[PDB]
């Protein structure tokens, strides 16, 4: 209802509101989460804690990137109203680590607080691609970026060949074993340097240079906080997901597993070091799904039938206006679904508390703005400048809001 | 060398000044941004800086022409094109008014890998 | 740049030697690192002389 | 440079045809070997290079010449390539070049190429 | 997390703006530096700008 007159019903153009990117900003105590929850329950159909869409389930597709973990009760109702929520917390999230491009894999494993030693990255890439190729023979062309299943532990055992004394083949397993594929299967043990034969018997080319890298790597491989990457592949459940199981992990985000119109992605327990990788992976897979789906339907002279609705609660963290290299992948993925996605059926409502600290490469593409009261003056100036219409009646109300 | 420019932009305040300032004539429709207002006011010649105040008030289908080719600035009503332009955009609300539509969730994953990747 | 890198390397090294139980020994870790050994480490780097005699490795 | 099999390479141009394996660094005198000035300095560059080359959405640039028949476009093909943009083949009077499907990170390069041509 | 600030200073023009802009309430005693009064006026909420002119006079 209108603020001035409470009897008049105020309506918008829905087709021009959610179909285009929107920005939601404000300040604490104004109920910015209040307004977001009101809008979300109005669009999904929650009315006085009752589901209007009882007999039939409407085609509402909201996906939420939750970092506070304070939006669960926005849509949690009793069971008898049959409107379920896909609550993907840190524990129940299952994101395979092998659908993960070069940059993300390198940042997750190789990157460290120390300077990398020579030939460390290249050996890791070679191990990963070799293990990929070994695991699937059916796939023709395999590279470092092909999303195919591979075992990280086998790659670790390949890097465990640090203690090489056999040759600068002369492998000291059995007598003269040639194929190095056995490196993945077992750690293996070699002989000492006080021997020689017809060929060379000196330390390996990579001998005595990975000693520091295995320690950090294996500490990462036994981390409980990082359990949602299925890194500890020794357990059966972590190994049950394979290339043929890309179906299951994709559906847990769109909520088609349980017919959920709302799919909360609760990022509460994910560490600050792997947050950007998770955001970028989810963003890339959503964008690729939309892209392929849209291209598929062009043969039938039809467009996307299942759009999506992405809210990015407290977006000022992972898409900062200025910052370091920690949030690169998340920034580029959000930029991908921001500068495009209107053709392929994707919408973004960038919710943030500080619009003055969010990248303008994503804020300039929002067509509708939901702004609450603002206390910071430069926040006021930036918001007023971004607004398409500010004529003596929009640039004077931002601080005066209630 | 037979190359001339004409610029279309929702936000003239963001397009590079090195190209907008080269324009000699203008086709100014309704504008609702003060920054665009002021940047426009600055680029137009002084002969129309008095009539340029009408820009926030143009109606639908009406444009203001200022330039050398027109002898004097004028407000020109534009006839609709035939055929009309139309982008095949997707609008989300009616797609959200239908029931749950499962798109078989199979062929898209097959399209993920073009041949084998 | 070289001094920053050498100082962080020496601090991480001393932190690891004096704290074996801890795994993620980082330069910001609030674990014991002694300054006398870091000063000695910089002193010996500043005065180190490498041997290039043929046959034996250069240490 | 010394190959793994021992053949010294006199012409660096053999690198163009295929990838070659090299020897290992040795501090002795019989088989002394030293790392090249560019040894291991292009690992991230090579990774991003391969990532750009293996992208499926960027087929209009014809980057996967190795397996596809995209090498058919010899320098001789510049005639029809020039004429295609400007409607000379089909005598089309309006040159509309849609750029909707172009990924957002190669749009500027394409626009620059076409404008410069 | 359970932390807040109650910044105190004589020269608001010298304290960095990144923190003073976060103050939601203000306790303003007498100010006599015009460069500080202008800053505190611009940082204040709009409703209090009219009543804020008392700062040079408060005793």
């Amino acid at each position: 209802n209108l603020a001035q007159n409470e009897e008049v019903s105020f309506t918008l153009d829905g087709d021009k509101f959610f179909s285009k990117h929107v920005a939601v900003v404000g300040s604490t105590g104004s109920g910015k989460s209040c307004a977001v929850a009101k809008i979300l329950q109005n669009v999904v159909g929650i009315n006085d804690a009752r589901n209007i869409n009882k007999s039939d389930k409407k085609n509402s597709h909201i996906i939420i990137f939750d970092i506070h973990s304070e939006y669960k009760s926005a849509f949690e109702i009793d069971k008898n109203e049959d409107f379920n929520l896909n609550y993907l917390d840190v524990e129940k999230l299952k994101l395979p680590y092998w659908l993960m491009n070069s940059e993300e894999l390198e940042t997750l494993f190789i990157e460290s607080n120390e300077q990398n030693s020579h030939n460390q990255v290249s050996q890791f890439k070679r191990a990963v691609v070799l293990n990929k190729e070994k695991y699937n023979p059916e796939f023709k062309k395999i590279t470092y970026d092909s999303p195919v299943y591979f075992n990280i532990n086998e790659v670790f055992n390949y890097i465990y060949n640090l203690n090489e004394e056999v040759i600068n083949p002369k492998l000291s397993n059995g007598e003269l074993v040639e194929n190095r594929q056995i490196y993945f299967n077992e750690k293996l043990e070699f002989t000492s340097s006080n021997t020689s034969k017809a060929t060379k018997a000196s330390n390996g080319p990579f001998n005595g240079e990975f000693n520091r890298f295995l320690s950090r790597f294996e500490t990462k491989l036994t981390d409980k906080r990082l359990e949602f990457l299925l890194l500890n592949q020794d357990v059966e459940e972590n190994s049950k997901y394979r290339t043929e199981h890309f179906e299951d992990i994709l559906k847990q985000f769109m909520g088609y597993l349980d017919r959920s119109n709302v799919s909360i992605i609760d990022l509460s327990g994910i560490p600050f070091e792997v947050l950007s990788i998770t955001i970028s992976l989810i963003s890339r897979l959503i964008f690729d799904f939309a892209f392929h789906y849209s291209k598929l339907q062009h043969q039938k002279d039809e467009l996307n039938d299942i759009p999506f609705m992405i809210v990015c609660e407290e977006a000022h963290n992972y898409i900062p206006r200025t910052g370091g290299i920690e949030f690169k992948a998340a920034k580029k993925s959000i930029e991908r679904i921001a500068k495009e996605g209107r053709k392929y059926g994707l919408s973004l409502m960038v919710v943030s508390q500080r619009p003055s600290e969010v990248s303008d490469t994503i804020l300039s593409q929002c067509n509708n703005f939901i702004n609450l009261r603002l206390t910071n003056i430069n926040d006021q100036n930036y918001i007023k400048n971004l607004l398409p219409d500010n004529s003596r009646s929009i640039s004077e109300i931002l601080p005066t809001l209630g | 060398y037979g190359l001339s420019l004409m610029v279309v932009s929702q936000r003239p305040s963001e397009v590079s000044d090195t190209i907008l300032s080269q324009c000699n004539n203008f086709i100014n429709l309704r504008l609702t941004n003060i920054n665009d207002q002021n940047y426009i006011k600055n680029l137009l010649p002084d002969n129309s800086r008095s009539i340029s105040e009408i820009l926030p008030t143009l109606g639908a289908g009406e444009c203001l022409v200022v330039g050398d080719s027109t002898p004097i600035p004028s407000i020109v009503k534009l006839e609709l094109p035939n055929p009309e332009p139309r982008s095949q955009s997707i609008k989300f609300h009616k797609k959200w008014s239908e029931s749950w539509r499962t798109p078989s969730f199979e062929e898209v994953i097959m399209r993920w890998r073009k041949e084998n990747g | 740049h070289n001094q920053v890198s050498q100082f962080k390397r020496a601090v991480v090294l001393n932190k690891e030697k004096y704290n074996p139980e801890f795994k993620k020994i980082t330069y910001d870790s609030p674990v014991y690192f002694n300054i006398n050994e870091v000063f000695n480490y910089i002193y010996n780097l500043n005065e180190e002389v490498i041997n290039k005699i043929e046959g034996e490795p250069s240490l």
